[PDB]
């Protein structure tokens, strides 16, 4: 997926939470 | 030059506090800050007085807190003449002219309990003593003579002599190319006394000719070199000592002894074919013969000696106590490697290190009072390892091991990983280990007894930030004890950053010392917010008692 | 085995002769870089020789901190962490200037009833930082040179 797996725990943009 | 913001705070050793601090612009160069701190458990307004000065000797900075009394204070110690509290801090540092160098550090409290109830600014509760260092130096390319007056003020009531060194002189003179070798001359003058009246008191002269040969090539490097050390101590005051002591104090100790060292290290390198082309490991063997010939120093106090740790770098030293009271015999072969990862940039990307002393003959001293789990004397008996993994451009993660067999234990580790987007986004994990039997080795004969030291460190942290729509930054801290299977010390922080203000709320509990009735140990909370006219995550991560590091 | 001893300089040829600026000329750090490179057979040039066809390196800001990393049940420090870092720049001229880093860590146990000896330990551990800072920046040289090509 992401080159970052780190985004999931802080990205914002949209939450989609 | 008027009121700040005044910010306020709830601990549970003071209950509610408040602060009125007043910015005072002297001049350009200086300024002062004066704080009424009101303290609602205590009863009373201490008073705080910050001056940040910068001069031609360099920039200095004086602190000045006054507590006219106290009533805990005097609630817990009844039978004192007065409760008053104060701290004066004074850290000076500068070089003038480029040869001049000025140091000061001194802290001084009213009591050995003052930072277990005050703000940790300029002290802190992990703090067992506090220094009190006055330095000039005068340095030049080839030389440098230092003079500096050492002091401690110890905390603890289990045992408060400490030796201070008034005068120390230190003196250092170097010549290069005197043919093929490199010259060096190094001597010291100090005089030791202590806090107690009937602890021996010394002056001690050393003197430290040596002489290296180095041979250097594009793969390898051999250095030879030779030592010769000359102490003399003048020590009086040991009716005492030698009256309850067996072995005898002289008054007047010479000892001469030469130290024989040969350091040699190569670099190999290779393609590194089944991993990414273009990346270059090196394997770097190192390896160190080190003789010291035996001299008995049971007639020496020891003043300022004490064991060194032996990580990866360690193993090379040719010390094994600091200072110059003890000096360990020493028939030694060090070996070590050293593997590095490069990628098509040529940027280390990796390193391991392994390293194991081996003894032919037993270090001696002549005061070999250290308590080992075995009878190991002769052989390989210490192991070091250290790596440094840089994983990508956000990750990190280092370690380090180091093993005794002395000890039949592994004596410490450590090991850390952290993820680091930036300033404001960051995650850590951390993990430090000291055995028991470690602990009983190197440190005081009642720490093995102590419930609160024997049982040795192991211990987990992580610390973690996050910042929310670049205005909000949320920041917590937790580290736990596996041993006891209890907290140490947690903390968050909020701020809230705006154009013209921040507002930083903040919590933390730690533990804050030992109650020996019941033998347990007591923690402290503290909740508070100030206001000040970045999102501030590195100022909330560096606020509590086990503060954040870097580590890419 | 496909090693083979290191062909290469630990320092390359272009940086061979080179100029070390610093605002403090006669601290630890100077002298430790000074020294690491004269072990790499570097000449080194006075900041103000006519000779302006040489790379330079200019010693920046230089950081050391003592952290308590770990505590005792009681909440009294046992292992201090010493953390220095360093800051650095290569100015090859006419092409660039290169910023360059050295961050070391140590650690070493607290001691309040022999302090002193403990403050002469955290001496030597300084005296040998600055090494280890040293031979770090020595090492970053080649990235430089990687870098600038
Ligand atoms: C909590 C205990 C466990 C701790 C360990 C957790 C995992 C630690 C390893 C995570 C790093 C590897 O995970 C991932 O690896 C890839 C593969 O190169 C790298 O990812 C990288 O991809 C490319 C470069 O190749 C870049 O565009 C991207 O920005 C970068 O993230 C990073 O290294 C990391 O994103
Ligand atoms: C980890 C295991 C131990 C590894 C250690 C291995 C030993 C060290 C290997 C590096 C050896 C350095 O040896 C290197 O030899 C060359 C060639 O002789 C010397 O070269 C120089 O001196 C020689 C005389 O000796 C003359 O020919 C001339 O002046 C010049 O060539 C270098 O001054 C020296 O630096
Ligand atoms: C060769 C290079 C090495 C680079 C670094 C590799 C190691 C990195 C750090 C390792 C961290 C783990 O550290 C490890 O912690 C465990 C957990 O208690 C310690 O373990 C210790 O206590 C446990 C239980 O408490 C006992 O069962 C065990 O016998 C004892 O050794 C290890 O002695 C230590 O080695
Ligand atoms: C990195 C990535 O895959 N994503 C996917 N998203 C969701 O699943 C909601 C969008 N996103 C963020 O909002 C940070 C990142």
């Amino acid at each position: 997926a992401c080159s970052d797996f780190m985004d999931w725990f802080y990205c914002d943009g949209y939450p989609c939470a | 030059s008027g009121f700040l913001i005044p910010n306020a705070k709830y601990t549970t050793t003071n209950y509610f506090e408040f602060y009125l601090p007043y910015y005072w612009n002297i001049a350009p160069n200086m300024d002062a800050t004066i704080t009424p701190h009101y303290m609602h458990r205590r009863g009373n307004i201490m008073w705080e007085n910050e001056f940040r000065y910068l001069s031609q000797a360099g920039a200095g900075l004086m602190e000045l807190d006054y507590l006219p009394s106290d009533k805990v204070y005097e609630d817990e110690h009844p039978n004192d003449d007065s409760s008053r509290r104060w701290l004066f801090y004074w850290n000076h540092s500068g070089v003038m002219d480029q040869v001049w160098r000025f140091n000061v550090d001194y802290t001084k409290v009213s009591d050995p309990s003052y930072f277990n109830d005050f703000d940790n600014k300029y002290g802190s509760s992990t703090d067992g003593y506090a220094t009190q260092k006055f330095s000039v130096g005068y340095a030049v390319q080839n030389f440098n003579a230092t003079v500096s007056t050492k002091q401690f003020q110890v905390f603890s009531e289990q045992n408060t002599s400490s030796y201070s060194a008034e005068p120390q002189l230190d003196v250092n003179y170097y010549q290069n190319d005197v043919g093929p070798f490199d010259t060096r001359i190094y001597g010291q003058a100090v005089h030791f006394v202590n806090t107690r009246d009937d602890m021996p008191e010394a002056t001690r002269v050393h003197l430290e000719p040596t002489i290296n040969l180095p041979l250097s090539n594009n793969w390898g490097s051999i250095n030879t070199e030779a030592k010769f050390l000359a102490t003399h101590y003048q020590q009086t005051n040991l009716d005492w000592y030698n009256s309850r002591n067996t072995t005898k104090l002289d008054e007047s100790v010479n000892r001469v002894m030469p130290q024989f060292k040969v350091d040699g290290k190569m670099v190999f390198e290779r393609d590194m074919e089944m991993l990414a082309p273009g990346y270059t490991q090196t394997l770097e063997p190192r390896a160190q013969y080190l003789y010291v010939p035996y001299r008995d120093q049971s007639d020496i106090y020891n003043y300022d000696s004490s064991l060194l740790q032996s990580d990866y770098s360690g193993l090379f030293r040719d010390r094994t106590y600091g200072g110059l009271d003890r000096i360990a015999s020493a028939n030694q072969v060090t070996t070590g490697v050293t593997s590095r990862i490069y990628d098509d940039a040529a940027v280390e990307r990796f390193n391991i290190s392994v390293g194991q002393i081996y003894y032919f003959t037993e270090s001696r001293t002549g005061d070999d009072n250290i308590t080992w789990e075995n009878d190991d004397k002769t052989g390989s008996l210490v192991w070091a390892g250290d790596t440094y993994w840089r994983i990508s451009e956000r990750w990190g993660l280092r370690g380090g091991i180091q093993y005794d067999t002395r000890l039949d234990n592994v004596a410490t580790s450590n090991s850390s990983i952290e993820y680091r987007r930036d300033e404001d986004r960051l995650v850590q994990l951390n993990y430090h280990y000291a055995s028991p039997e470690y602990i009983q080795a190197t440190l005081p004969k009642y720490y093995s007894t102590a419930e609160q030291y024997k049982n040795g460190i192991s211990q987990v942290g992580a610390v973690a930030s996050r910042p929310i729509a670049d205005r909000w930054s949320i920041v917590g801290a937790y580290y736990y004890d596996t041993n006891a299977n209890k907290q140490a010390d947690s903390m968050l922080g909020v701020q809230y950053s705006s154009c013209c203000y921040a507002i930083r709320v903040g919590y933390e509990r730690k533990l804050n010392g030992w109650d020996n009735d019941k033998q347990h140990a007591v923690y402290d909370n503290a909740i508070g917010f100030n206001i000040e006219l970045g999102l501030g995550t590195q100022e909330m991560l560096r606020s509590n008692i086990l503060p954040y590091q870097n580590t890419l | 085995c496909g090693w083979h001893l290191r062909d290469t300089t630990q320092v390359p040829s272009t940086m061979k002769v080179m100029i070390l600026d610093s605002g403090d000329p006669n601290g630890p750090l100077s002298r430790a870089v000074r020294n690491q490179l004269r072990l790499n057979g570097v000449e080194l040039l006075d900041k103000e020789t006519t000779r302006k066809d040489v790379p330079s390196l200019r010693l920046g800001k230089v950081s050391i901190a003592k952290d308590t990393a770990s505590v005792f049940r009681n909440g009294q420090t046992a292992e201090y962490q010493m953390i220095m870092t360093v800051n650095a720049t290569v100015l090859i001229p006419g092409r660039d200037i290169y910023p360059i880093s050295a961050k070391v860590f140590r650690s070493f146990f607290d001691n309040p009833q022999m302090a002193l000896a403990k403050d002469n330990e955290q001496d030597m551990i300084v005296k040998e930082m600055y090494d280890r800072a040293a031979e770090q920046l020595i090492r970053k040289l080649p990235s430089i040179r990687a870098a600038d090509i």
